[PDB]
């Protein structure tokens, strides 16, 4: 009854996951971690070429968003790293297109 | 002749002996250095030489420290502005 | 008299770039402009520091054992627009004090005008015990001059 | 073997951080940036310009001076797509089922 | 980078 | 021109004094004064098309 | 040795006279420049002067 | 109808967020286990540290009520510490969830009070730590502020240092023990700041002849130094 919301936070808190296993040297969860990451969603996997196309305003604000949830940035080189973050723009590009984003404090 | 007790004059010996000529050239050296640069106070500066200092970079565009001087630009009734 | 004004404007900057042209240490040329530049003076009551430029060029090349420096404060309260802030008070007394105008007494944190004595104190026994008691009276510090262990000696002081 | 960290190297550690199996660019630590100043400061300047407070939200718009994107996103695009559709396919990569092209991908960025 | 993460 | 450079050099050590690194204004300020710096020979017809 | 002393030392003498009079030079040219730049100011000051009683700028009401 | 059907993937798989709830839930997906951070390092109040202090290793006195047991950092820490990021290492000498001795007021003047008096300041009392990211990002604003103040500025990267360092102290929660750590950087700065105005003020001093035992030893190199 909340898919949208449920997914959000178990993609983020399988993000923490993911970054506290590779902290503590545990290729088992991590790997857990990046398998139970929710690529079975349709929406992302639409929106996926969606936001690998879009330019301008939309992805200024995917960007911003995602670089609020998840500033780091990851290395160029890890593909499972670079595979969670284009899901996660996905995520956020979906529900932006759907529901736009309102990001100033200063909104009425 | 030698012995083992003597290994460090040896050393020493050998090591410094040599360089007395490169020292007293040297000593040469800075002594001219110092006549020439004394020479050219005689003769004159636009701004002073620091006799017994590494480097005297200072002149009409540039600070004791290599640096262009500031407020340089203009003329100045007094004459230099140092 | 506007004319007037920008004429010894123009006549001071003359006066400035001949000066320069011939530097600080040939000065006596430039003793035509005098003439012009004391009128100046006390036409429009401006002042441009003759004297005490003259004076100050005349000192540094044969200078005193004070290095000039009161040429040197003396031209740089003079080159001020609206008046020397610092001068040198006359006296019949023999030691010449620093004093302060009132009127920019506001902004210096001063008490009065009186900057002190315009040459450093002459070296005396008497003056330096009194400063010491009056440091020590004020400090009020129970343990000065006692002396937990001393050299035993027949001498009071051993060593100093 | 992982020795304790004392206080005065934590800035060493911030952007020279140990090895892990998900390293980030340390090359790239020194340009990650997120400003908290960037609206206030165009609203401060909108207002200074002269408008209302609905005009000035009308013209905010969200910072350009964040993180750089990765530029495997648009280099790889179409391995990472085929990786991804691999990977909803085939439940995450459950047993070694993607890695065909995490392979493939891995080798493209590596080169031994 | 900057001059003070070098020690060596 | 030295006076020119003495006045932008009093402008910002004042400015600099007055606005610290927090203050939104100091970066455009130190900015227009380098402009200053940049343009001290010159008119200011020639200077504001520089400076604005 | 003593010879190159008793040169150093006059040399070093006037050199020390020079350069004491060469950084009185400096101030005095800074402070010059500053009264120039004092003198091109109180250009800009209005007639009569600041009205030292108010505050030059008033930025909200007082009711 | 359930709450949060998709949204505990950690509880349907078996994923745990920490070596702390794998051990609670009994997932043991971490091949290493778990050390648990004990009580007095998860939580406490600010103490004294100084041995010059005569209160030291005591609670921080308040106005207010406040429990005084303290945080205690790790002074005997095992050999092997897996995790050397600064997650697990600001664990050791800071409390993640910030300190726990936080008032609640039943007055606004009390708070006013306090706040004038010095005792007081939420950015230190209502406050978590800070992660590793936000430090970065702040350090690197700071940074880049600098460098549009001026570029041509030598002191400019060290007081991009004091900054970091002030940061990553978390000086926010602690000021006078990141103070302590990061003086040397301001010090550093004072004396660049000095060393600046010599070059561009033209400064220098007349320097005396050479001594006569200049160098100990006649066959020792004389190293010429600018």
């Amino acid at each position: 009854s909340s898919p949208h919301m449920d997914r959000l936070l178990g993609d983020l808190k399988l993000l923490a996951a993911y970054d506290s296993a590779a902290g503590w040297q545990e290729p088992k969860a991590m790997e857990s971690a990046f398998q139970s990451l929710s690529w079975d969603d349709a929406d992302v996997l639409k929106a996926l070429p969606q936001y690998l196309n879009c330019r301008g305003e939309q992805k200024r604000r995917v960007d911003f968003a995602y670089a609020a949830l998840c500033p780091r940035p990851v290395d160029e080189k890890d593909p499972k790293q670079t595979l969670m973050s284009l899901w996660m723009k996905a995520r956020l590009f979906s529900y932006d297109q759907k529901h736009p984003f309102v990001l100033s404090p200063f909104a009425a | 002749s030698t012995s083992p007790g003597l290994a460090f004059a040896n050393l020493t010996l050998l090591l410094d002996v040599p360089q007395l000529p490169a020292i007293w050239a040297v000593n040469a050296w800075r002594e001219l250095n110092g006549l020439f640069t004394e020479m050219k106070t005689l003769a004159g500066t636009s701004d002073l030489l620091y006799p017994s200092n590494r480097y005297n970079p200072q002149n009409e565009k540039t600070n004791r420290m290599g640096r262009p001087r500031k407020y340089n630009h203009g003329e100045w009734m007094f004459g230099n502005s140092y | 008299a506007p004319h007037q004004r920008a004429a010894c404007e123009q006549l001071h900057s003359e006066y400035k770039q001949c000066l320069a042209k011939n530097g600080r240490t040939h000065f006596s040329a430039c003793t035509d402009f005098h003439s012009k530049l004391r009128a100046c003076e006390n036409m429009l009551g401006t002042s441009y520091c003759i004297d005490e430029g003259i004076n100050l060029m005349k000192c540094t090349k044969n200078p005193d054992p004070s290095f000039c420096a009161k040429e040197f404060v003396a031209m740089r309260e003079c080159n001020r627009p609206q008046g020397p802030h610092l001068v040198l008070s006359s006296s019949p007394s023999s030691p010449p004090h620093y004093e302060l105008r009132p009127e920019v007494k506001h902004l210096y944190n001063v008490d009065s005008t009186d900057l002190g004595s315009a040459v450093a104190p002459v070296r005396s026994k008497e003056q330096l015990d009194r400063v010491a008691d009056s440091l020590k009276a004020d400090l009020n510090l129970p343990g000065y001059g006692h002396i937990p262990y001393k050299w035993e000696s027949l001498r009071p002081n051993p060593g100093a | 073997a992982a020795s304790t960290i004392p206080i005065s190297q934590w800035p060493s550690l911030l952007y020279a951080p140990p090895s892990s199996p998900a390293n980030p660019a340390v090359e790239a630590l020194p340009e990650m940036q997120f400003d908290d100043l960037h609206y206030p400061r165009q609203m401060l300047l909108c207002r200074g310009a002269g408008y209302s407070l609905e005009q000035c939200n009308r013209m905010a718009q969200p910072d350009a001076r964040v993180t750089p994107e990765n530029p495997a996103e648009k280099l790889l695009k179409e391995e990472a797509v085929a990786a991804i559709a691999c990977l909803s396919q085939r439940e995450g990569g459950k047993d070694e089922q993607c890695r065909y092209y995490i392979e493939r991908m891995y080798k493209l960025a590596n080169k031994e | 980078a900057s001059p003070m993460l070098f020690t060596d | 021109v030295d006076a020119r450079e003495m006045k932008v050099d009093m402008y910002e050590k004042l400015f600099k004094q007055a606005a610290d690194l927090e203050n939104p204004c100091r970066m455009p300020g130190v900015a227009y004064l380098r402009c200053l710096r940049d343009t001290l020979t010159e008119t200011q017809s020639a200077r504001r098309s520089s400076c604005l | 040795q003593g010879i190159k002393t008793v040169y150093a030392s006059c040399r070093y003498r006037k050199l020390n006279e020079r350069e004491i009079i060469s950084d009185r030079y400096t101030w005095l040219h800074e402070r010059m420049l500053e009264d120039e730049v004092e003198r091109v100011l109180l250009e800009q000051v209005p007639a009569g002067g600041f009205d030292k009683t108010r505050p030059g700028l008033l930025l909200g009401p007082s009711t | 109808s359930i709450l949060g059907a998709e949204a505990f993937p950690e509880l349907l798989s078996k994923v745990p967020l920490n070596p702390q709830m794998d051990e609670d839930k009994h997932f043991n997906k971490y091949k290493w286990g778990n050390e648990p951070i004990p009580v007095n390092r998860r939580t406490g109040s600010r103490m004294n540290s100084s041995i010059y202090d005569n209160r030291n290793h005591e609670a921080v006195r308040h106005p207010w009520s406040t429990d005084a047991r303290t945080f205690h950092p790790n002074d005997n820490p095992e050999a092997d510490r897996i995790n050397t990021q600064y997650s697990n290492m600001v664990s050791d000498s800071f409390p993640e969830g910030g300190f726990s001795d936080a008032p609640r007021f039943s007055s606004n003047w009390e708070r006013l009070l306090a706040y004038h008096h010095g005792l007081y300041s939420p950015e230190k009392f209502n406050s978590t730590t800070k992660t590793a990211d936000e430090i970065r990002l702040a350090v690197n604003d700071f940074a880049a502020k600098v460098h549009a103040d001026d570029p041509k500025n030598a002191c400019k990267y060290l007081m991009i240092e004091e900054f970091k360092c002030l940061q990553s102290a978390q000086a926010r929660i602690d000021p006078q023990g990141a103070a302590t750590k990061c003086v040397k950087w301001f010090n550093e700065w004072r004396q660049c700041a000095w060393d600046q105005e010599k070059m561009v003020k033209g400064y220098n001093y007349i320097e005396d002849r050479r001594a006569r035992k200049h160098k100990p030893y006649i066959g020792a190199p004389d190293l010429q130094y600018s």
